[PDB]
């Protein structure tokens, strides 16, 4: 739910896409994984608290 | 040197450099410099695409190729 009013499901965001459920999944694991690869998002790391 | 202890996986790069680097047995940023480019070219299944990405991302970060380590462990 980023910068919309509302959030889609995984299924209406293929359907609009024209993209498989199973690809758009590996697509967002592609990307989370991505973002998981250091070297990036430190001050993601910064903005815990504990 | 903060940089030079840090893991290899901090070198964004592809899946099969990321083996070549496994079978190359060197999990270290600093142990991985000392090598040099026909070394790098020499080993199978490395292209000039990972060359230039290794040395745009040293660049990048600071770094570059051809110095040696002293009292390294």
């Amino acid at each position: 739910g980023i910068d919309m009013n509302t959030d889609y499901t995984l299924e209406e965001v293929g359907k609009q896409f024209d993209v498989t459920r199973e690809r758009i999944r590996q697509i967002e694991a592609k990307a989370l994984r991505k973002l998981r690869h250091p070297s990036r998002s430190e001050v993601l790391r910064s903005f815990l608290d504990d | 040197d903060p940089i030079l202890l840090r893991p290899v996986d901090d070198l964004e790069l592809t899946v099969r450099s990321a083996n070549c680097l496994k079978a190359e047995a060197i999990h270290y940023i600093g142990d991985l410099v000392q090598r040099t480019e026909v070394e790098l070219l020499k080993t199978p299944n490395l292209g000039k695409k990972s060359l230039t990405e290794i040395k745009d991302v040293l660049a990048s970060r600071g770094l570059s190729l051809g110095m040696r380590l002293e009292n390294w462990p």
